[PDB]
């Protein structure tokens, strides 16, 4: 029904991923999205390291569709970008091409939880909120920000560059903002925003700052409670609005936070809070949404204009001790 | 909503907005088979079968819109022949729903509703039922995704218009003469070779010409190459001229015949 000349002149053209590139063997991640392969080039014209995710499912599914039609028009050095897209006519599978991210904040954390230049936390920071922003700016949230998908890269000439991607799972509700947490029903800008606070505070101190073992999780809002505090009336007023709220009153009560403070918190980690540091800290985890910091505003913030300035490259030049991704 | 102001940097501008002379080059090759009119003609038939599409599945403009972009797309590069625009047109409705997020409509769905916007509405072009069932549409998908190197957010003049409409403080007077100007610019290459906001202007123009409203001022106040928009505003009135003497309902069977017809394998 489909014209013979045009159908075997593109099959004749088409690009097949498994004829440009060597990744059998090389699979570096696995999760609710798909497979991702660390890729050589087989015709060595780059010998650079990519990045081949395989999208789970079949076909152009609802989600396909829309990491390509985003990825395709994004444009930032903070965010990943797609590379190249393969279309496999034989199996229905699409591959995606990205830049290959050696590192990631997931296992850069977790190294120095297990045992650090002049402002890497700092510098991490800045280019996070930098992409946030170019997304945020196109209307584009991400919903899932945590360590795991703030990649940075390796030795090339992007070295020590945060990209900001979404891997998927491999949940926890450790960065998930207050309001999620009673039943909010939308993803808002503001809900990124507490989930880069929560980033920050686990870079200053290493450990995740609301660590914790259907819309309504007790325990989650139990330890943001026993770190922040409990919210008083004037620091959030429409609270009342929120669907879980009367939950919320049924379960807790203010008397049982009393002593508690982020003042409090990073103290004990060692984070003095007379610090720029900790004073953008706590703007970013506001817990009422709309008294949040935007990504802009942090980005001007005083933090970044005191010794030492953010770089480019995060590690300042210095050698990288962090291992390479381990093969699965 | 999603790369809202990007226009400028981004795949729709950079790489979909095509000058008209090579346009006209890779149409020659359908041209041995039809005349420059009867090409027309198909475009606009085709337009009529997305929007019929559209209207049965209950999608909004937008989606109807960028649908119809993609059919355009498709064969502004390649034949009427290399994939049957009948199989086209639906997978387009397929694709651009997916995108725009209303859902992926269910196969049971499309298949019913290809099958019978054609029969009860279109039956003076098509005698036979249609013929494709789902895996065919997720084939063409595949080729349609490939064609278009994978740029599928489109952007349209409906928004610029209503920012332009807004401005006046003439809505209810002009929104809806200016809105239906631009549904009917599809019918043409528009798209393929003007910015959509360009395009906006051209069509709030008409609508103010034929509503007897006086805009000189604020035309003249907007800083745009008052050439271009004199060039889309001629299309325009040379397409109501096209439909006045166009009967599509008894021509389209003979014009739809002499389209050059898929060839089968040896
Ligand atoms: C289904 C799906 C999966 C992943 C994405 N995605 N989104 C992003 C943003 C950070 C730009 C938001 C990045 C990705 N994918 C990726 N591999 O990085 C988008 C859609």
């Amino acid at each position: 029904k489909m014209d013979y000349d045009f159908k075997v002149k593109l099959s004749s053209e088409r690009e097949r991923v498994e004829d440009l590139f060597e990744y059998e063997g090389c699979k570096v991640g696995r999760g609710t999205y798909g497979h991702v392969y660390k890729a050589k080039r087989k015709d060595g014209k780059d010998d650079k390291d990519y990045a081949l995710k395989q999208i789970e499912g079949t076909g152009i599914s609802m989600s396909a569709c829309r990491e390509i039609a985003l990825l395709r028009e994004l444009k930032h050095p903070n965010v990943i970008s797609l590379q190249k897209v393969f279309l496999s006519h034989a199996d229905r599978k699409v591959w995606l091409l990205f830049d290959y991210a050696e590192h990631d904040l997931w296992h850069i954390i977790k190294f120095h939880r297990a045992s650090l230049p002049r402002g890497m936390v700092k510098s991490l920071l800045y280019q996070i909120l930098d992409g946030i922003h170019y997304l945020h700016a196109n209307w584009v949230l991400h919903r899932d920000l945590k360590p795991a998908n703030i990649l940075v890269m390796g030795e090339g000439p992007e070295r020590g560059r945060v990209k900001i991607a979404d891997m998927g799972f491999a949940v926890t509700f450790w960065y998930r903002a207050p309001e999620l947490l009673l039943g909010a029903r939308h993803y808002t800008k503001a809900i990124d925003i507490w989930a880069i606070g929560c980033i920050f505070a686990e870079l200053l101190t290493s450990e995740p700052i609301f660590h914790c073992r259907n819309p309504y999780h007790h325990d989650q809002l139990d330890r943001i409670f026993n770190v922040m505090g409990f919210p008083a009336d004037k620091d959030w007023e429409d609270i009342k609005k929120m669907p879980e709220h009367s939950t919320l009153m049924k379960d807790f009560r203010r008397n049982t936070y009393t002593n508690c403070s982020l003042i409090k918190y990073m103290e004990k980690h060692k984070v003095k809070p007379d610090s720029k540091a900790f004073h953008l800290l706590q703007k970013l985890l506001t817990m009422d949404p709309i008294k949040r910091i935007t990504s802009e505003q942090a980005m001007q913030d005083p933090y970044f204009l005191e010794d030492p300035l953010p770089t480019s490259d995060v590690f300042a030049g210095c050698q990288i001790p962090y291992p390479k991704r381990e093969f699965l | 909503k999603a790369m809202a102001g990007n226009f400028w940097q981004s795949s729709h501008y950079l790489q979909w907005i095509l000058d008209k002379q090579d346009l006209l080059k890779e149409r020659q090759k359908d041209l041995k088979f039809l005349s420059e009119e009867e090409y027309w003609k198909l475009q606009i038939f085709f337009t009529n079968v997305i929007q019929a599409l559209g209207e049965h599945l209950k999608l909004r403009q937008q989606v109807i819109a960028t649908a119809t972009v993609y059919f355009k797309r498709f064969y502004a590069r390649y034949s009427l022949k290399s994939i049957d625009p009948v199989l086209m047109a639906p997978t387009c409705v397929f694709l651009a729903s997916k995108v725009e997020e209303f859902g992926v409509v269910s196969n049971t769905r499309l298949i019913a509703a290809a099958t019978s916007v054609l029969k009860t509405r279109f039956s003076y072009a098509f005698p036979k039922e249609f013929p494709y069932r789902m895996n065919h549409i997720l084939e063409c998908e595949f080729y349609l995704l490939e064609l278009m190197d994978c740029c599928l957010i489109v952007y349209h003049p409906y928004r610029p218009l209503l920012q332009y409409v807004q401005d006046m403080g003439q809505e209810d007077m002009l929104l809806p003469l200016a809105w239906r100007i631009v549904n009917d610019t599809y019918r043409t290459d528009l798209c393929l070779l003007y910015p959509p906001f360009m395009i906006a202007l051209a069509c709030l123009h008409v609508a103010c010409v034929v509503q007897q409203k006086d805009a000189r001022q604020w035309f003249a106040e907007l800083s745009v190459d008052m050439e271009k928009i004199l060039e889309i505003i001629r299309v325009i009135l040379k397409l109501y001229e096209q439909w006045k003497n166009f009967d599509e309902r008894k021509e389209m069977a003979t014009i739809l015949s002499k389209m050059p017809k898929p060839k089968p394998p040896p």
